[PDB]
């Protein structure tokens, strides 16, 4: 069996639903002395996931009332009036022995809006629940209950006050919300001393009712997988930063990425960029008490408006595995589409499902092609796309709660954004990253190999006071020519070297093909806005 | 820089009734069919 | 029992519903020598818990017949052909012990349209109801009540002459009505020395009477969950000092009044950001003008009977994007005693045909069943898009979807004082019949704040902070020339965000 | 029948699901006073033609247990009812007689998502297929294993804890996992030795199994039409000759004559492309041994007639990985929402080659630098240019394309 101290998370949503099952059946002195007779169940909602389907089944042991458990589909038969006198079988068998309790476990299969559907049994079902619940003498003492995820596809004649009185939502915890959350999720099972239950919840986000509880199972398999090679056994956080690596994508496993990392190391030069967008995500996530105390709301979007070559669509690659945040990402128009319709819920449901798995850091690349609305329409530019960034506006800052969504924007062209998310609240964080310098240059190319030997002796300062004018990647060409001609000189019949030893032959040849990208007209385009 | 919405209908179902009952074909398999043009049924009797 | 005194106001229409019901059956020889009888059938239509379920409920006990009861989907079996004979064998009941009176109840799965069914028994019961209802006629027969909301998915048929021809319409109470429903629902519970039942129905203006009752359930048990001393958990009895009795206070049926959510819009809930008429300070004459304009119709609608002139309704914001007009409306979300209507854009557009015009065309209903309201529509060039020159470039009908609009702003009823607001950066590309005083009457232009007004911009950002000793925010406004109120919430942060910086770095 | 030798071929996808429904079995003892649940549902998914049907058979055979099955839609029949209780019928029955492994196909035809159709059956069968998974205390004896290629069709209610997770990744096996699948359908075949099975599998790189299984029929097939035994490598070669993956069926090129003899001159032109294509492929432990990333292709630019078009068709016959031409603009198309996801799964299906080389005719066309700066064409569709952008370097990891 399962108890209310097997249950942890929404505590106040527990208590609502536990003075109303249970506090009407111990004590019925209350409404006969003062005030209305009690009321009916509530309707369970929330997002796929936390213990909406497993709230019931304590109440089911603890109450000691009779209990009538109704799936959603399953009262469902061919024949032509079973469909809805099976459904009238079981509610008057819980008033043959009252009090008793009836879980209608998937409410919105059998009772969708009426309106919506035309010739089907499915109008005869929901209109049999309607005198089911509050007909004219038959509601004496039992009280239904439902759990659902979709509170929108029920007809609203079904919440009025006569059958589901309160909309409960059972929604996503918390710190120290999803802590008491893992204590019983690892209660029966035998640990070691060194783990530490504080530290995990601190770092796990989306993690609601069943990716936490995914957590305890993929580590516990990893320490079944290394015993292979009676006896005790004991978890001791090694395996449990190794199922952290797959183990949130509950809501969002249709956008995953995967898997590159560069490991904050692999770029050099930006160190006052590095610093400036590290605590722009980790001040609302490390330090939440900070802002709640100053009362006032942190800073989200940034943009990257650079000239091409320079580390900006590759630096969220370096936050993708940096910090500790669900990552969602958008390949310039990946979400387009043509049916007057989707291409306007696709930025709909990338957000709520980021919100729900808060915090989380978005990114939204090559935005020339999202932010065309001033314009239009443009003779071929195409009408009607101005409503795929109104969308866009009223998600950012729109009329919703503050969620801690970060927004990650890179593009290469500044003039082509819409200006209207051009302000604070929407890309504050505006910031303009250069060509490298002499000095950026030898922090660049020291950082890019990182894995080869680079014959002890030689000078790379020589490159980075030589070739001027040139961006970050277009010293990516001179070191992957170079590792070219390395290899050009060791394919060759080895009956010559054993050795991974690239010399200063081979940068010879590379400088001499290594050419400029960002020409000099197209960097006072960059250079003319000063602000 | 064109758009069409959709088409909606498809998918609709049916319910199907029963026969008569249980005991129908009870008093169904009890009774006559008739004479065809003429014969005769039983005149017998046992047990001296 | 529930008799006369149950039911909460519709006086109007309880004098229609007595005459058909009583009259008949308590002075048979009045309807004699002036004519037959006319009325044998009744449909009451419009929300389904407003008295209608009750009204059977009612002429059950202060109607003293044979009376009985007929569900929805009861009368369908495994069987063929029982299914329009066990209805058939239950109006022969109600006529076996004449006089009686009959009820049935939720005609949609009973009488549907017969051009929506195909080929099953469901169009078959719908014409078994429809030769039985006007078939039967003998002396002192039986009267049919049906309380059945969707009217506009009834088959004509059943209206012709004698299945019902005297339908009426449970209507909304929107003022002095919802008063006689919450002085007949609280006068079983014993209130406390403390409310003001005049007081609870001028706050609020749109409810539907069954949703009384669930401001009184929750009212009852915030009391109580604030009394709750458990301390005798086995005893089970909460009495502290005597057998007695706690009430209700007024405070009560406050915090009920602040989670009210009605059953028109409670699939269109807001998120209850907190507001307090102070998170805008630059903004002096274009706030109060916002307030006079949205309660002289609904707080005094009085004045406006009295001059005989229609109220003022419908305003647009334009003007460059960052300062206000958006979070405007975030205050009256709050703030105002009309409900709250929140239009993200292009949120309500649907892919399939019929549905983006039918998803706007019931907001404004939800916004119809809830009494006086306000709703919101952000970025108005998502919608307008000007009306003019399509030419493949809209494709999916971008201008049939604006011409539903066209027809719910001005309405072709009377107007029920709803509020729409718009919200844009550009006014040009707003099609100019938005811009009429029969929809959105004044088009307000919000500037850009001066030094006078960013100063106390920066006073309504720094209302709870743990502040320093203090420095003047007038050399601030007057450096800040020309910024948006968004402006100055970035250098607000960006001082912030250095405050916690050196706080980490002073620990260890 | 089929084994856990005959579906060797993959290494680490394999142990995951082996150790999933055959470690409680033949090792019970070890999850009892642990804790912990064992895992209750598999969810394989990858490119189509790769053995997420024929897993199931395998272990369906190997573990000696209780195997079922359910075909995607056949439960899918008309009563008003039976569409969800025909699924009843499969698992009430699976209940009894401990253990249970039970093997539902196709779960992206049936059970989509809820808010993205229009069907009223269709609101029943994915939670009638929600409430057998967690009802009220059950999956008590069941394990369900699905088998799809669209995972984002599927409901996201799906994919929980209870119901589906621990799901594994059936990718493409080119880094030894193809050289596996060659020895398990060689073994029942007569083969001659006159060759070496080793320089096949580097010849050709998006073959995902069951390409594999087409390429040793098609030389069964071409053995015995010329001596009209065993077999040979010129039956071999000729299925060498027009390979055609499953993954690039759409799109064909080998259509060309013979070509690497009919330029000349740029003989440093034609080197060059042969050391930034053919490095890779032939030695891939020298770019690890360094540590870098290979060099990206050619782009060509000069005077009309010089032989561009001629040296797309030289490295389209020569060298080892698979071609993919794009005639001029061909990808461009009049729909909004196409000409992103067109231009899309040519770089999804390139990635899933694994490796291979595009080919881009006439760069005038399908770049169009910048429609901002763009005023007296009017066109301004920098949708293409931003989406092909993102497509090459972006911010997915390289696969050496
Ligand atoms: N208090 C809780 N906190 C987090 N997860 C919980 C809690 N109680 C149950 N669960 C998890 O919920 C799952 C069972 O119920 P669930 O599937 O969430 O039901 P439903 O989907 O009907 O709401 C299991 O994975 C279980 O571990
Ligand atoms: N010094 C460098 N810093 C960052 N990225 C570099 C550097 N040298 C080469 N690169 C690589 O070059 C590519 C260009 O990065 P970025 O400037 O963000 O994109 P873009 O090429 O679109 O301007 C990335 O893959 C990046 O890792
Ligand atoms: N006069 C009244 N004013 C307001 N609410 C009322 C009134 N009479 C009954 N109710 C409420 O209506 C409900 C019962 O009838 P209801 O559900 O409204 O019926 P129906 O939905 O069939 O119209 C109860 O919640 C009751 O408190
Ligand atoms: N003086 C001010 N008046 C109103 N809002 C202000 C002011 N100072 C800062 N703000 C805040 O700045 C933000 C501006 O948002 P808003 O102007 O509604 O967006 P939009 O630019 O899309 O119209 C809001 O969060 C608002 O509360
Ligand atoms: N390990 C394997 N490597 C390559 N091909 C395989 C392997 N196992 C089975 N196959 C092939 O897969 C086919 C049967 O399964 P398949 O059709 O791929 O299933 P599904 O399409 O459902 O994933 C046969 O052609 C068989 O030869
Ligand atoms: N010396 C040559 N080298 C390459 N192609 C040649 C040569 N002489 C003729 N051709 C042929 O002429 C055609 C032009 O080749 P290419 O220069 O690539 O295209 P285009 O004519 O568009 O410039 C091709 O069919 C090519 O095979
Ligand atoms: F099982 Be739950 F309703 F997602
Ligand atoms: F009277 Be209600 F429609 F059940
Ligand atoms: F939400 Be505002 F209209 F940008
Ligand atoms: F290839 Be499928 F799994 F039948």
């Amino acid at each position: 069996e399962v108890g209310y101290d097997d249950i942890g998370g929404c505590r106040k949503q527990m208590a609502q639903i536990r003075e109303m099952v249970e506090l009407p059946l111990r004590h019925p002195q209350l409404f006969k002395a003062i005030g209305i007779k009690p009321p009916r169940g509530v309707l369970m909602y929330g997002p796929p996931g936390t213990g909406k389907t497993l709230m019931a089944r304590a109440v089911a042991n603890e109450t000691g009332a009779f209990f009538f458990l109704i799936n959603g589909p399953e009262v469902m038969s061919k024949m032509a009036g079973e469909s809805e006198s099976n459904l009238r079988k079981a509610f008057e068998e819980a008033e043959k022995n009252a009090p008793a309790i009836i879980f209608i476990d998937e409410i919105d299969s059998i009772a969708p809006k009426r309106d919506k559907t035309n010739g089907e049994v499915e109008r005869r079902v929901v209109s049999q629940l309607l005198t089911l619940m509050d007909g004219m003498k038959a509601r004496s003492n039992v009280v239904v209950i439902a759990a659902t995820n979709r509170p929108n596809s029920i007809d609203p004649a079904l919440r009025r006050f006569g059958r589901f009185d309160r909309e409960v939502d059972i929604g996503i915890p918390d710190a120290t919300g999803r802590l008491e959350v893992l204590r019983i999720h690892t209660k029966n099972m035998k640990l070691a001393d060194d783990v530490d239950l504080e530290a995990l919840a601190a770092e796990t986000h989306g993690y609601v009712g069943a990716d936490i509880a995914s957590l305890c199972s993929e580590a516990a398999m990893q320490q079944i997988r290394e015993k292979m090679d009676l006896d005790s056994l004991g978890v001791t956080m090694d395996n449990f930063r190794f199922a952290l690596g797959n183990s949130n994508p509950s809501a969002l496993r249709e956008t995953v990425v995967e898997s590159v990392n560069v490991t904050w190391d692999d770029v050099g030069g930006l160190d006052e960029i590095k610093e400036e967008l590290k605590e722009t995500v980790e001040y609302p996530v490390l330090h939440p008490d900070q802002y709640t105390k100053f009362g006032l709301s942190p800073s989200k979007g940034v943009l990257f408006y650079g000239p091409p070559g320079t580390g900006k669509t590759l630096l969220a690659k370096a936050v993708a595995t940096e910090v500790s945040a669900n990552f969602i990402s958008v390949k310039g128009p990946e979400l387009l589409s043509m049916w007057y319709g989707e291409s306007e819920s696709n930025i709909r449901d990338i957000f709520d499902k980021a919100r729900a798995a808060a915090p989380t850091v978005v990114f939204l690349d090559e935005l020339d092609s999202i932010a065309k609305a001033r314009g239009g329409s443009l003779g071929d530019a195409g009408g009607a796309s101005d409503r795929v960034v109104n969308q866009l506006l009223t998600e950012m800052d729109g009329m919703n709660a503050k969620k801690n969504v970060f927004v990650i924007g890179a593009t290469n062209r500044p003039d082509q954004i819409d200006p209207a998310i051009l302000r604070p609240g929407r890309l504050d964080q505006l910031i303009y990253v250069p060509l490298p310098d002499e000095n950026a240059r030898l922090s660049i190319l020291n950082a890019q190999l990182r894995k080869t030997p680079l014959e002890p002796g030689l000078e790379l300062t020589a490159i980075a006071k030589a070739t001027q004018g040139f961006s970050g990647a277009d010293l990516l060409y001179i070191v992957q020519r170079a590792a070219k001609y390395a290899i050009k000189d060791s394919i060759e019949a080895h009956r010559v070297d054993p050795v991974p030893y690239i010399t200063k032959e081979h940068f010879a040849e590379a400088m001499k093909t290594a050419k400029r990208s960002v020409s000099d007209a197209e960097l006072r385009r960059y250079e003319a806005y000063s602000q | 820089q064109i758009f069409v919405k959709t088409l909606t209908g498809k998918t609709i179902t049916l319910e199907v009734e029963s026969s008569d009952t249980i005991d129908n074909v009870k008093s169904k398999i009890q009774d006559k069919e008739g004479i065809p043009p003429d014969q005769q049924r039983l005149i017998f009797a046992g047990k001296q | 029992e529930v008799g006369y005194d149950d039911i909460g106001g519709c006086r109007k229409q309880m004098a229609q519903i007595r005459e058909m019901v009583e009259l008949p059956l308590r002075h048979p020889q009045l309807f004699k020598a002036i004519g037959i009888k006319p009325p044998r059938g009744v449909l009451m239509y419009g929300p389904p818990g407003t008295g209608k379920t009750l009204m059977a409920r009612a002429v059950a006990n202060e109607t003293g017949a044979f009376f009985f009861l007929i569900n929805g989907p009861e009368v369908m079996s495994k069987m063929a052909g029982e299914s329009e004979s066990n209805l058939r064998k239950a109006f022969e009941e109600a006529e076996k012990n004449a006089p009686a009176i009959i009820f049935i109840d939720e005609i949609d799965s009973i009488a549907p349209k017969r051009d929506k069914t195909n080929g099953e028994v469901e169009r078959r019961v719908v014409s078994q109801l429809l030769t039985l209802m006007d078939g039967m006629k003998a002396r002192s027969n039986v009267v049919v009540i049906a309380a059945t909301n969707r009217p506009n998915s009834i088959d004509p048929a059943l209206r012709r002459f004698g299945r019902f021809d005297r339908e009426v319409d449970i209507g909304i109470p929107d003022a002095t009505g919802r008063l006689e429903v919450l002085r007949i629902h609280t006068k079983n519970m014993k209130l406390a020395d403390d409310v003001d039942l005049e007081a609870l129905a001028a706050e609020t203006h749109g409810y539907v009477g069954a949703d009384i009752a669930s401001l009184c359930s929750e009212a009852a048990m915030q009391q109580i969950r604030e009394k709750m001393d458990l301390i005798d958990l086995d005893e089970d009895e909460i009495d502290a000092e005597v057998l007695d009795s706690l009430g209700v206070t007024m405070d009560n049926f406050r915090f009920a009044l602040g989670n009210s959510n009605p059953s028109a819009l409670r699939e269109t809930v807001v998120e209850s950001v907190n507001v307090t008429w102070d998170d805008v300070g630059g903004l002096d004459e274009i706030k109060e003008e916002l307030k006079e304009t949205v309660e002289y119709p609904v707080l005094h609608p009085d004045q406006y009977t009295k001059f005989g002139l229609s109220p003022s309704k419908g305003v647009l914001f334009y003007g460059p994007p960052g300062t206000g007009k958006t979070l405007l409306a975030k205050a009256v979300a709050t703030e105002v005693s009309a409900n709250f209507i929140s239009v993200k854009g292009p949120e309500l557009l649907s892919m399939w045909y019929g549905e983006s015009e039918s998803n706007i065309r019931d907001i404004f209903d939800k916004a119809r069943a809830a009494a006086p309201t306000v709703v919101f529509l952000d970025e108005l060039d998502s919608i307008a898009k000007a009306r003019g020159g399509s030419l493949g470039d809209a494709g999916g009908a971008s201008d049939r979807v604006v011409n539903q609009l066209l027809t719910e702003m001005d309405g072709m009823n009377a107007k029920k004082n709803v509020f729409v607001i718009g919200a844009t950066n550009r006014p040009d590309q707003i099609d100019p019949a938005i811009l009429r005083p029969g929809r959105l009457d004044q088009l307000i232009y919000v500037p850009l704040p001066d030094e006078n007004a960013r100063l106390s911009i920066l006073n309504a950002q720094l209302r709870k902070t743990p502040l320093e000793p203090g420095l003047e925010l007038t050399a601030i406004a007057k450096a800040t020339q020309g910024f948006s109120g968004a402006d100055l919430l970035y250098i607000v942060q960006r001082a912030a965000k250095y405050a916690i910086k050196d706080s980490i770095e002073a620990h260890r």
